[PDB]
RNA sequence: GGGGCUCAAACCACACACCGAAGCUGCGGGUGUCACGGUGACGCGGUAGAGGAGCGUUCUGUAAGCCUGUGAAGGUG
RNA sequence: AGGGGAGUGAAAUAGAACCUGAAACCGUAUGCGUACAAGCAGUGGGAGCCUACUUGUUAGGUGACUGCGUACCUUUUGUAU
């Protein structure tokens, strides 16, 4: 099964109106305020003023 | 003697596309689409100036009952009195003092009246 | 103080220092002219309706310019019938300033 | 001021780049530099390279403090593509178009 | 010196009170559509709503002629198959005694977005009272 | 056609009024044919098809001219 | 890779995929419209809003609401078909 019209400019941007991205809950270390995701270990190694993997 | 077609082509082209300005979607912006809406649109616009004398006299016309029904006559009877008397004055005119000069309208109903009619 | 006249087959109320277009007349720039026709002269509360035209009334006008109206396209399209024809349209029209309405 | 950075021939289609300046559009660019560390799409990888690059700019040729600073201006065109021909059943050749798309990040401190 | 026309913003309604105490349904169902339109105003223009408000007071005492009280007939079909409902002049009344006045007004009124517009001006009761007593609506005589 | 219509908004007679086309008239223009010496007259829907009159493109003569860096052709308002 | 400056040049939006650089097609910015409304998308009428200047019998952009209105070619006795 296959058209019988082409859609239209505006047809298809309607069909994209839903396409858009959300962010993301990032959050700061009160210690070293440094961003990183919302309950994840930050970039450094830190999480909740703890030392983790350290690299 | 070869003839190359580009530039006149192009320049034809371009005077019906700028006819076509407004038009929704490919009809103002693909030749062969544009071409036939620019064709369409011509053939109502000569149809519409006979329509537009129409559309006039019937809106006069109804606006003519709505002042004369305030004064106690219908429109067919009015012009009857109107013919009888001397008036000729046309229905855009008398629409006009219908709505504007009241007082105008007023005597003119009254004068049709006295015609008996 | 307005009146209404009768010029090129058209009536058209009228009032003192007015410019209005009418269809074209064969008068000169700057000529005056005058309307006997006149239909219905209204001055304040005082309305004399014309049994047919109002007697001794008179409007007088100038003619201010000469000219014609905007293009209109005339398209004669039959279809699938291999016709179509093309034409343009100017209206000359007189542009005229009404001086004084004589009641 | 409004200083430019400019990516022209970036590896990837315009439909697809264009969902990622649309979040950091009007942005000041101290919170869209964090936006697109933490975004999951591969052209937001490649847009905060050129973003970083016009902050660059503003403080070297201009002189300016990239904590005044915010992204007004932000848009993706379309480059050439490649063509190549994927083989189908039954000897049918199809073709593939690879896109892509020129970006472009301005950022002004007034 | 071309058409007058009116304006949306500056047109003058009233508020009108009507008694349906012994009316034919359709007789006065065409004097309230009348009056909806701005039919009876010469500042009437085809594409604003010039019209009045009608209250309309003892919607259940309206009447019909002949045998139409028994035999006139209300369809509506409800979009499934066999869905086509019925009821008549008789049990209408009893139920909803106020859309038998606005079925009959709406049928005679423009089928458009400005149609529905004068449709929004016509104020239906079952009483002998109406809700409207700060308009002050004027008497109407049929 | 719908709403709705019952001493009708149905039907049968009679009467008067009005609405209603690109028909007719009014006003302003353009054209064909014929007659007279610019006027009069009647014409001017159209497929196949016949007849008449034109626009624009490239090249040659006019041109060893004329235009053009104080801005040609082309593109876009 | 690609860019922002600086330089060369009469001119780099003449920067090597380099004279001019049209259209289809894809974007960013601004103005007006659009979430109770049914159909060849136009046209007759027409309010409101925005811009410009001659501050409204003006010019430009949008077009709420409303009357009419079933594409083009070919082939046919005949096509929205
Ligand atoms: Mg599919
Ligand atoms: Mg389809
Ligand atoms: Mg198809
Ligand atoms: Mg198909
Ligand atoms: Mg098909
Ligand atoms: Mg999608
Ligand atoms: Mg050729
Ligand atoms: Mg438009
Ligand atoms: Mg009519
Ligand atoms: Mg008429
Ligand atoms: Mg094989
Ligand atoms: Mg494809
Ligand atoms: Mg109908
Ligand atoms: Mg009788
Ligand atoms: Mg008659
Ligand atoms: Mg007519
Ligand atoms: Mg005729
Ligand atoms: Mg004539
Ligand atoms: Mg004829
Ligand atoms: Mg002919
Ligand atoms: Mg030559
Ligand atoms: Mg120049
Ligand atoms: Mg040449
Ligand atoms: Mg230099
Ligand atoms: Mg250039
Ligand atoms: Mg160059
Ligand atoms: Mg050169
Ligand atoms: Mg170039
Ligand atoms: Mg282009
Ligand atoms: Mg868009
Ligand atoms: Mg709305
Ligand atoms: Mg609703
Ligand atoms: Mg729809
Ligand atoms: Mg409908
Ligand atoms: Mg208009
Ligand atoms: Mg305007
Ligand atoms: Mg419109
Ligand atoms: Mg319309
Ligand atoms: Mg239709
Ligand atoms: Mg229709
Ligand atoms: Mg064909
Ligand atoms: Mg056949
Ligand atoms: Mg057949
Ligand atoms: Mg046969
Ligand atoms: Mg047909
Ligand atoms: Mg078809």
């Amino acid at each position: 099964a296959v058209q019988q019209n082409k859609k239209s400019r505006s047809a298809r941007d309607m069909r994209r109106s839903h396409d858009a991205l959300e962010s993301n809950a990032l959050s700061v270390e009160k210690s070293t305020g440094e961003v990183h995701l919302r309950h994840h270990v930050s970039p450094d190694g830190f999480y909740r003023g703890r030392k983790v993997v350290d690299k | 003697a070869r003839v190359k077609r580009g530039v006149i082509a192009r320049r034809r082209h371009k005077k019906i596309l700028k006819l076509a300005k407004g038009y929704y979607g490919a009809r103002s912006r693909v030749f062969r689409v544009a071409k036939q809406a620019v064709i369409k649109a011509g053939q109502y616009a000569y149809r519409d100036r006979r329509q537009r004398k129409r559309q006039f006299r019937a809106l006069w016309i109804a606006r003519i009952n709505a002042g004369a029904r305030q004064n106690g006559l219908s429109y067919s009877r009015l012009i009857a009195g109107l013919k009888k008397a001397a008036i000729e004055i046309d229905r855009k005119v008398l629409a006009d003092l219908a709505v504007n000069e009241k007082a105008a309208f007023t005597a003119i109903v009254e004068k049709a009246k006295a015609s008996l009619a | 103080m307005y009146a209404v006249i009768v010029t090129g087959g058209k009536q058209h109320k009228v009032t003192e220092g007015e410019f209005l277009k009418v269809e074209k007349l064969d008068v000169a720039t700057g000529e005056a002219i005058d309307f006997d026709r006149v239909l219905l002269v209204a001055n304040g509360e005082d309305v004399k309706i014309g049994l047919p035209v109002v007697e001794g009334a008179k409007v007088t006008a100038e003619v201010v310019s000469h000219g014609r109206h905007d293009k209109v396209r005339i398209i004669k399209f039959r279809r699938r019938k291999h016709h179509m024809k093309r034409q343009g349209h100017r209206q000359w029209f007189t542009e005229i300033k009404i001086t004084g309405i004589q009641a | 001021m409004e200083v430019a950075a400019k990516l022209s021939g970036a590896r990837i289609s315009a439909q697809k780049a264009r969902l990622v300046a649309d979040q950091i559009r009007g942005k000041k660019v101290g919170e869209a530099l964090n936006l697109l560390a933490f975004s999951s799409k591969k052209a937001a990888e490649i847009m905060k390279k050129v973003l970083e690059s016009a902050v660059a700019n503003a403080e070297h040729n201009e002189g300016a403090d990239v904590d005044d600073l915010k992204v007004s201006t932000v848009f993706v065109n379309e480059g050439r593509s490649l063509k190549r021909i994927m083989p189908r059943a039954k000897g049918r050749a199809d073709r593939i178009v690879k896109r892509s798309c020129h970006i472009t990040v301005k950022v002004a401190d007034k | 010196m071309k058409t007058y026309t009116a304006k949306p913003e500056t047109v003058q309604r009233d508020w009108f009170v009507v008694d349906a105490a012994g009316q034919t349904l359709g007789r006065l169902a065409t004097e309230i559509a009348r009056r909806l339109r701005g039919k009876h105003k010469p500042e009437y223009t085809p594409h604003v709503d010039t019209g009045d408000y009608i209250v309309v007071i003892n919607a259940e005492q309206v009447r019909v002629t002949g045998a139409k009280t028994t035999d006139k007939m209300y369809y509506h079909h409800s979009g499934f198959p066999g869905g086509i409902k019925s009821i008549n002049f008789e049990k209408l009344i009893a139920k909803a005694p106020e859309r038998v006045i606005e079925t009959a007004v709406k049928g005679m009124l423009p089928k458009n977005p400005l149609g529905r517009d004068m449709y929004r001006k016509l104020k239906v009761y079952k009483g002998a009272s109406h809700p409207h007593t700060a308009q002050q609506p004027q008497e109407l005589k049929i």
